[PDB]
């Protein structure tokens, strides 16, 4: 369809047969066919009318792709003229990595309402996704402050790096 | 697929008619018959996404407009379908459209009959967006709109000064519990990261201390539990159609509302339900206890409201949601009958509106003498009504349970005053002998009312029945118990029928009356409304001027710094420009200043 | 007469000259025009027109270009299995580790 | 001004059994205990001693306050009745009507008209009315709330405008 | 930059126009105006609009120029009540004094300097004390110069000294190259003494419980045109100052904030409990506002995400209905020549119309969901929850009388009995009620899509 | 009028700074400021103590 | 209607349009001053058009 099923993954939909054994008619059934024979249809007709119409002209628009540029590490100390390209990538980043969280909040979101009363099995692996997804984030941009950017981001880093390897050196012996 | 159509155009096409009143084409009249067909229309366009619901059980969410992309937060416009929505709203629809069909036999002499339609209908939208919602903040959309609309539809004669100040209790009780709404938000966006139900019980708090007890207060607050229990009797002071829809069937439930919507994160922690059953257990006894010996007509039956709200909110209490919602339809069923009837029988009774002067209407006014008995008789629990299903099933299920000791009394004693104001309401209003004024202007012939009481009067007596057995079984089935207990949800309203009914006749015995101390404690409403309300509100508000005003901001803080300074160059200016004139001084000064320059203090050195 | 001074005058309510009167100053016609101006030049084009020329405002933020490159870098991760997003932003090999 | 020895018990006997009625609630009850309240009200007629009188006070009203229902009956229309005051929402003052816009006041020809002969009456009476205040005044203003009345014809009773325009107790 | 030389250009407008045409000139070029200035919140992502070498634009400025650009026009047809009956000069001059104070705020929030902004900063108060003392009405509005004033410069020449210091050491505060060149701020004692200089002249043009004993000296006793314009905008300079110049104050924020936004915490409950017990109508709105106004010092204390995007919300949505509620306090001191709130009541019966902009400038006020005040609102609160979880009991019991002053207003003015004796009141005009329309219909429409007022950090 | 000025100007001219005053203002002033730190420094440290180790639980407590 | 008169009257709206025209002009003439990294950062380097001479003015 318009989106892709395996980043906004849809998994597949089983629905039983109408088996009504009663032999007074089903209502249900009414209410549908006429709402199918009396709503759908003409609204069906002004979509397709308009479907044709947006098919005589065709205008289009593309992606706006940005290349790799230094980030702030590699960039000089002071120098400002690299230091803004970098900072420039590092909060396009972010915008990035904020959407990725989104998409598993997305996925994470449908899929507790699609397992309805079984949400705490077919949706573990979803938890395990948003997990080390938020875990991750935290690691990643999280506690800056208000005034974040790519140096303090990169301080947090070393920060996390400085730590672990001294831990794990004196824990190895 | 056309679940999400029709439960959506039951909300949109229920805002119509504001939209169209904001035009002012509406030349009087048609307007209030307008407003009722939109909604008696909107009621059956609900229908439909309810009969599809027992077919299958089919529950969306319709989460369509996006309003916040706050990075890791998505605030959209969602509403949840789901069995308490698509259940609950034909329900809601059903007992506001027959109302709005009473409105206009009550006020008719009314000069802005038009604008108390558009109060209704407006809350029945704020109303209607809080029970689908299925994000945090669209709770909180509905839970601040109908308490705004509260304050202008109990507020609606502005008038008398007590109408103002039932206006200012109700939206201050209501101000109190939203602080834990308040809190609950904080917690869940700062813990849970999200905002929108489902998520939250996705994510299983296991844990949620903190949030759970901020939903209780918020519950609280709009279902006038303990603390902020008494918004609810006086929110009588405005028009019965208003104290007979908002505050007796729709609005005050809301607040249990919140928690059954919260029941898949709220039965992990075992404490918080230690106070739910706390809090629903005194409340029903302690508004059941004011209900017995109040006069004012609507007084008792607004106490029993709030009786009902802690005995329904006692069952989320011991993990029975879905029941409590059971109880939400019942209820919401005939005591707005009850409502109604009291109102239908204050307009006849030229706006009279206490037991002392009514009696002996059982025979003058039968269509609503029929109402209220069978209507009393679901509120007390005639088994096979409407009543009974939730009520009695309900007693079956509490008292058979891990639950507090006494906590099952009240709703054992509580039931059994819930019967007692039940006959007192029966004894004095319609029986008895005719203490009325002389002059008799009674009548409730009009089609209006008739039509009215019957629309819900076939639905007292056969809803029960038409929802007990339609709705997938998702509680589990009370099956083996003993005999007595089995029995006693209708054996203890058989001595609150007897023992009232005594005491009742106790004033047809010719003696004088003897003011008891307890009598006292029932006539004030426990104290409570005496107390609260002069201590705390007057120490808090003197502290805003003899402490806060006065004290600190007209003298201490703008003496300290300002004044202070300003004396401070004040103070001693004086001599600065005050000078002799002599130049004897003036050049005798040069002299000192000569000598601290080079000899005393010698910049030189 | 301890200081000379003109009565405190009355307040001059602008519908006794003109009952259609509209509160902006004294002449009729101006007053006319004035509302109608103010009416115009306010809740037409910046109340209407401003609105619909902020809320069909390109993209903000470029939300939707966020959005839309997001779906494709995710896409690439799971597909070789490795995370779907690292724990360091930052490359940790070209990092000088201090000492 | 004055709450004399008369009115006291008047006005005693009123809440008296006015609170009896709300006890008694029944009729044939409340008439029993109406006529007792009656008679041992009288019982003690002749008690010419004035200091036994303003005893007799003293036991009548403070197991009144015993004795008052703890929620007391009022009618509607009366102080801390429901209806009380429930109208000031429609009650508009005769006076907002000059400010009817032409169209307004054509509206309703014959009402302006006779408006208008009414405002009349008030112009060329007012200066009338307030000379006969004057002249009949005590020094000092005056020692009573009461006011006089029209002494000779013609002119109005003094001060009569707003008292005889208010607002219907029933506008709507 | 567009929008500056409009901006002077309505000097000559207004001074030069025709004896009668002076209103009708000046009050279409301001409504044009709002064209050039609507056109600045169309912006691009995280990076600024940066068009000139001295003026820049950002997320957190354009909402506030678009405040100021659209406020003019409202004290426009305000001030066309009580000016009427003065000389010509002296109205053209009242038109200057509000146009020279549009090109102050209008170039305050486009300056990328820090000095330059303070210049501008404290430039507008020049046209301000003409205002209130020139054109007010009461007695003490003389006091209310001196105490305006001095309040502001005591807090703001130690920041001039601060600013130069910051000059010398690293070079340049241009507010892009502070952020680049960003530098922690060590626990030196003599950090301390900076830090409190940089931020105490925010704070006194931020009314602090304590520092804001000229909200009441100010507000009430100026013109209705400069009432608004001081509680609508130029409370809010120190707010853009704050946002600012915190860039360059970090750790030493945090550990230094404890005395500040604490006081802040129990001052605006103390000051939305003044507001329960008042006697003058238009000290509600000046309390009310120290209030809503010292709430946001706790969201830019914590400098959290969050609390950001929370105080600009709260800072415009505050500013428009504060205005309101001035507006509203005109047109009732107008009709009744006093400001005493129990001498006129039960107005509602007289001005429905008039009652339904007072319920929604108290109901607004309340900060009801959806409205911009209840969610710039809840996001101070999240945001101030993370940073402590005791401080819902604190902010939270604001809400508690928030909501009790602004019905208490609405009570005893518009509801109720009306009082007998006063036959002033005729029918509200159509500019009044206009005026209240331009005010109400900007906050609530921009309640479908609030994304231009969060903020930078959006 | 008279109730107005009493109520609003009046205060301070007939102020007198007298020890009752200086006690009364001391306790409804800085008295609850301090109060407050005591609370809140307390739970701040408490806080910042608890997650400097890791006890506080962070899983999913990222929009901070 | 006296063509002088209403210039005369209705003259004074001119210079607050030409105002916002003489402002974009120097917001227009600030620019190209303000240029010295045409198509010089590194994030776009996008190869100039045979065509074209200008990356943005
Ligand atoms: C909002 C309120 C809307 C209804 C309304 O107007 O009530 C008026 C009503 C007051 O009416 P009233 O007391 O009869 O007024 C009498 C006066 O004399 C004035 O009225 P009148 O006596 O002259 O005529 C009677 C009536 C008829 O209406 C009018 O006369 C006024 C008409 C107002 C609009 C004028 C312009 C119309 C043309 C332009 C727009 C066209 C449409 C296309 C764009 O008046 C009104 O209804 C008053 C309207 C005042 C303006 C309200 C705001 C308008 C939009 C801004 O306001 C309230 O009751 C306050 C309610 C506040 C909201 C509470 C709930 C909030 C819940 C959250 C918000 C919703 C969130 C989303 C939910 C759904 C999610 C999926
Ligand atoms: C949907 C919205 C429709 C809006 C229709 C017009 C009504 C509102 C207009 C307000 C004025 C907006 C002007 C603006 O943003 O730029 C004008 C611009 C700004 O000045 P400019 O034209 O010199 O801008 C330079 C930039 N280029 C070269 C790309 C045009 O001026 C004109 O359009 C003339
Ligand atoms: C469906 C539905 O409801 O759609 C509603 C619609 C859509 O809202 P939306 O939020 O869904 O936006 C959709 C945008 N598209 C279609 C491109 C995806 O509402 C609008 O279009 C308007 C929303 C409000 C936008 C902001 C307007 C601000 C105007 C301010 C004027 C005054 C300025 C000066 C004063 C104020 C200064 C701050
Ligand atoms: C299983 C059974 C459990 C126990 C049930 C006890 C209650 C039974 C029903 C009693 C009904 C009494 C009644 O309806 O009384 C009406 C009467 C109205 O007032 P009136 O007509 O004036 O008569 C009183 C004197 N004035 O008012 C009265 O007579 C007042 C009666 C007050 C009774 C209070 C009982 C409280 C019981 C719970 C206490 C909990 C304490 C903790
Ligand atoms: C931290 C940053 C924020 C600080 C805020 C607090 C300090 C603000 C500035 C000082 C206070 C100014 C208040 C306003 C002026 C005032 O109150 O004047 C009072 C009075 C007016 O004159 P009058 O009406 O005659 O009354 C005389 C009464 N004795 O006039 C007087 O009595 C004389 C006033 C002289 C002092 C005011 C002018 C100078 C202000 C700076 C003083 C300190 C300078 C550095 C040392
Ligand atoms: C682009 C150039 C703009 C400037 C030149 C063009 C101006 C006119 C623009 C079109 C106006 C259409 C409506 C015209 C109505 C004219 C009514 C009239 O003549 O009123 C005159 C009158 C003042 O008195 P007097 O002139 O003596 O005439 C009456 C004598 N008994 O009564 C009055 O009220 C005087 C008029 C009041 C003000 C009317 C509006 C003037 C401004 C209009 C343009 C505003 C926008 C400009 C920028 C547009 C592009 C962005
Ligand atoms: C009443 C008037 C003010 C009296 C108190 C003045 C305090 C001055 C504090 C000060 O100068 O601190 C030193 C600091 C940096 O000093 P520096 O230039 O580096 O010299 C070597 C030592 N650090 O200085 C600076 O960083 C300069 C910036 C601060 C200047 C104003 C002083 C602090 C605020 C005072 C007013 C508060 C209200």
């Amino acid at each position: 369809d318009s989106w892709d099923k395996d980043v906004y993954p849809e998994p597949p939909r089983r629905t039983p047969a109408p088996a009504p054994q009663t032999s007074l008619p089903n209502p249900v059934t009414y209410l549908t066919k006429i709402f199918d024979l009396l709503v759908d249809r003409p609204v069906t007709l002004a979509r397709e009318f308009i479907e044709q119409q947006h098919a005589k002209n065709r205008y289009y628009y593309y992606h706006r792709e940005f290349r790799r540029v230094p980030d702030i590490t590699e960039c000089e100390e002071k120098d400002i003229l690299c230091m803004f390209e970098a900072e420039m990538q590092w909060r396009r980043d972010y915008k990035v990595d904020q959407e990725i969280v989104n998409i598993i909040q997305e996925r994470l979101k449908a899929c507790q309402q699609r397992e309805g009363e079984s949400y705490r099995q077919n949706c573990a692996k979803e938890l395990e996704q948003f997990t080390q997804v938020s875990k991750a984030f935290q690691d990643r941009y999280s506690d800056l402050g208000a005034h974040y950017s790519a140096r303090k981001c990169l301080a947090k880093q070393k920060q996390r790096m400085l730590a672990e390897r001294k831990a794990a050196k004196e824990a190895a012996a | 697929n056309p679940f999400a159509s029709l439960t959506l155009t039951t909300l949109i096409i229920l805002t119509i008619p504001i939209m169209m009143s904001n035009s002012n084409i509406y030349k009087t009249n048609l307007y209030p018959n307008y407003v009722k067909t939109t909604v008696s229309y909107a009621f059956t366009l609900s229908l439909v996404p309810l009969l599809m619901f027992m077919h299958t059980g089919q529950e969306m969410i319709i989460s369509n407009w996006h309003w916040m992309t706050l990075q890791t937060v998505e605030l959209s416009l969602s509403f949840k379908m789901d069995y308490f929505s698509v259940m609950f709203i034909p329900v809601a629809l059903f007992v506001t459209w027959s109302i709005m069909e009473f409105s206009m036999w009550y006020m008719h002499s009314d000069p802005f009959i038009n604008r108390f339609f558009k109060y209704l209908v407006l809350f029945l939208i704020t109303m209607m967006i809080l029970v689908t919602a299925n994000n945090l903040f669209q709770l909180f959309i509905g839970w601040e709109g109908v308490g705004i609309m509260s304050f202008l539809l109990i507020g609606w004669w502005h008038g008398r000064t007590d109408a103002n100040t039932a206006a200012l209790q109700a939206i201050l009780y209501n101000r109190i519990g939203d602080i834990g709404f308040v809190l609950s938000m904080a917690w869940f966006l700062t813990h849970s990261n999200a905002w929108d139900l489902q998520q939250i019980f996705m994510l299983n708090n296991e844990c949620p201390n903190m949030p759970l007890i901020g939903l209780l207060l918020a519950a609280a607050g709009k279902s006038a539990q303990f603390g902020l229990h008494p918004w609810l009797p006086s929110a009588m002071e405005g028009p019965t159609p208003v104290s007979a829809l908002l505050h007796s069937s729709t609005m005050v439930v809301a607040g249990v509302f919140l928690l059954i919507r919260f029941y898949p994160l709220m039965e992990t922690n075992k404490l918080v339900q230690t106070m739910t059953l706390c809090l629903g257990a005194i409340t029903t006894l302690f508004t059941a206890l004011c209900a017995i010996t109040q006069n004012d007509i609507k007084k008792i039956v607004a106490f029993s409201t709030s009786s009902q709200l802690g005995l329904m909110m006692v069952t989320i209490g011991i993990n029975q949601p879905h029941l409590a919602f059971l109880h939400i339809c019942m209820h919401a069923f005939f005591k707005a009958m009850l409502f109604m009837c009291s109102g239908s029988i204050i307009h006849s009774l030229n706006d009279e509106q206490d037991i002392r002067k009514m009696g002996g209407l059982y025979k003058a006014m039968p269509f609503t003498t029929t109402a209220l008995i069978i209507g009393s008789l679901a509120l007390t629990g005639m088994p096979y009504l409407t009543g009974f299903y939730s009520k009695d099933l309900i007693i079956e299920a509490v008292n058979m349970s891990y639950t507090n000791a006494w906590a099952l009394l009240m709703t054992l004693i509580a039931t059994s005053l819930t019967a007692a104001y039940s006959t007192r309401i029966i004894f004095f209003a319609f029986l008895g002998k005719p203490r009325f004024p002389p002059l008799v202007l009674i009548n409730e012939n009009n089609p209006l009312l008739i039509n009215s009481i019957k629309r819900l009067l076939i639905g007292s007596i056969f809803a029960g029945f038409i929802i007990s057995n339609n709705i997938p079984p998702m509680t589990v089935p009370n099956t083996t118990m003993p005999l007595y207990m089995k029995m006693t949800a209708l054996i203890v309203t058989i001595m609150g029928f007897m023992l009232a009914l005594e005491l009742n006749n106790t004033t047809y015995y010719l003696k004088f009356k003897y003011p008891s101390q307890t009598y006292k404690f029932s006539n004030m409403l426990g104290y409570y409304p005496s107390i609260m309300h002069r201590l705390p509100t007057y120490h808090n508000l003197s502290m805003s001027q003899k402490s806060a005003s006065s004290l600190l901001d007209l003298i201490w803080l703008e003496t300290i710094l300002p004044k202070t300074t300003s004396f401070i160059q004040m103070k001693m200016s004086i001599m600065v420009s005050n000078q002799k004139g002599l130049i004897k001084l003036y050049f005798l000064s040069f002299l000192i200043t000569i000598m601290i320059s080079m000899t005393l203090f010698n910049y030189h050195e | 007469i301890r200081l000379q001074e003109d009565p405190d005058p009355e307040d001059e309510n602008l519908y006794e000259k003109n009952p259609d009167s509209h509160g902006y100053d004294k002449d009729p016609i101006v007053d006319l025009w004035n509302m109608r101006v103010v009416f115009f030049f306010g809740f037409s084009i910046v109340l209407v027109l401003g609105s619909t020329f902020v809320a069909y405002l390109p993209d903000y933020r470029m939300q939707e270009w966020a959005r839309r490159e997001a779906e494709r870098l995710v896409k690439y991760r799971e597909a070789n299995g490795l995370p779907l997003m690292e724990s360091n932003c930052f490359d940790p090999n070209k990092i000088q580790l201090p000492e | 001004a004055y709450l004399t020895h008369q009115q006291k018990v008047l006005r005693l006997y009123k809440r008296a059994l006015r609170h009896l009625e709300s006890w008694c609630v029944h009729r044939d009850k409340y008439r029993y205990f109406a006529c007792l309240m009656r008679a041992r009200f009288d019982e003690h007629k002749n008690e010419k001693d004035m200091v036994k009188a303003t005893q007799l006070l003293r036991q009548a009203e403070e197991e009144f306050w015993y004795g008052q229902h703890p929620q007391p009956y009022i009618f509607p229309e009366s102080p801390g009745g429901t209806s009380y005051e429930r109208y000031e929402c429609y009650k508009v003052p005769e006076w907002c009507l000059d400010d009817w816009h032409p169209s307004e006041k054509a509206m309703y020809p014959d009402y302006f008209a006779k408006r208008e002969q009414w405002k009349r009456l008030r112009r060329e009476s007012w200066e009338r009315e307030v000379k006969q205040l004057q002249e009949e005044t005590p020094p000092g203003g005056p020692r009573t709330e009461a006011l006089p009345p029209a002494r000779k014809e013609g002119d109005l009773p003094p001060l009569w405008w707003h008292i005889v325009t208010r607002p219907r107790e029933r506008p709507m | 930059l567009k929008i500056i030389i409009p901006t002077t250009m309505l000097l000559p407008m207004t001074w030069m126009s025709k004896h009668n045409m002076i209103w009708i000139n000046a009050t279409v070029h301001s409504l044009l105006i709002s064209l050039i200035s609507l056109s600045l919140l169309n912006q691009l992502g995280e990076n600024s609009l940066n068009f000139s070498l001295t003026f820049f634009s950002d997320s957190l400025s354009a909402p506030l120029l678009v405040l100021t650009t659209w406020l003019l026009p409202l004290m426009l047809m305000a001030s066309q009540s009580h000016l009427s009956k003065e000389t010509t000069t002296r109205k053209k001059l009242y038109i200057t004094m509000l146009i020279l104070l549009q090109l102050f705020l209008i170039m305050t929030f486009t300056a990328t300097e820090l000095i330059l902004f303070y210049i501008l900063f404290e430039a507008t108060l020049v046209p301000t004390l003409i205002i209130i003392t020139r054109w007010g009405n009461q007695t003490e509005r003389l006091n209310a110069g001196l105490y305006f004033l001095f309040y502001t410069l005591a807090g703001s020449l130690p920041l001039l000294v601060a600013l130069v210091y910051i000059q010398n050491t690293t070079g340049s505060l241009n507010f892009l190259i502070i952020h680049y060149w960003s530098h922690p701020l060590s626990n030196s004692w003599s950090n301390i003494f900076m830090w409190l200089a940089c931020i105490m002249a925010f704070m006194v043009k931020m009314p602090l419980y304590g520092l804001h004993l000229w909200l009441p000296k100010a507000h009430v006793e100026a013109p209705i045109a400069g009432s608004m314009v001081l509680a609508a905008v130029l409370l809010k300079l120190g707010g853009y100052g704050m946002m600012r110049i915190t860039t360059i104050l970090n750790p030493l924020t945090n550990y230094m904030a404890y005395p500040f936004l604490m006081l802040s915490m129990w001052g605006m409950i103390m000051t939305s409990s003044i507001c329960l017990r008042q006697t003058d109508l238009k000290s509600l709105i000046a309390y009310s506002s120290v209030s809503h106004m010292a709430l946001v010092i706790v969201a830019i204390m914590i400098q959290t995400p969050w609390s950001f995007m929370g105080a600009t919300a709260l800072m415009i949505a505050h500013g428009l209905t504060s205005s309101m509620l001035f507006c509203l306090a005109n047109t009732n001191y107008e009709r009744v020549h006093s400001r005493t709130m129990i001498l006129a009541r039960g107005l509602q019966t007289l001005l429905p119309l008039m009652a339904t902009w007072w319920l929604m400038a108290s109901l607004t006020n309340l900060a009801l969901p959806p409205s911009i005040n209840l969610i710039g609102e809840l996001f101070i609160i999240t945001a101030s929850f993370s940073w402590s979880n005791i401080t819902i009991i604190l902010m939270g019991m604001n809400m508690m009388i928030t909501a009790l002053y602004s019905l208490y207003m609405l009570i005893t003015t518009q509801r109720g009995k009306y009082t007998h004796h006063i036959n002033n009141i005729k029918a509200s005009f159509t500019r009044e009620n206009a005026l209240m329309a331009l005010h109400i219909l900007p906050l609530l429409l921009l309640t479908l899509n609030p994304k231009m007022i969060l903020g930078p950090l959006y | 009028i008279r109730w107005t000025y009493a109520r609003s100007a009046n205060i301070y001219p007939n102020f007198r700074p007298t020890p009752k005053t200086s006690l009364l203002g001391a306790l409804f002033g800085i008295g609850p400021l301090f109060f407050w730190y005591y609370v809140f420094k307390t739970d701040r440290d408490k806080k910042e103590k608890l997650i400097q180790e890791g006890k506080l639980d962070q899983t999913f407590n990222i929009s901070y | 209607m006296n063509v002088l008169q209403i210039v005369r009257d209705h003259w004074v709206h001119i210079l607050v349009p030409v105002g916002f025209v003489f402002g974009c002009y120097l917001d227009r003439r600030s620019d190209e001053k303000l240029t010295a990294f045409r198509n010089k950062s590194l994030l776009f380097k996008r190869e100039l058009r045979p065509n074209e001479e200008v990356t943005w003015k």
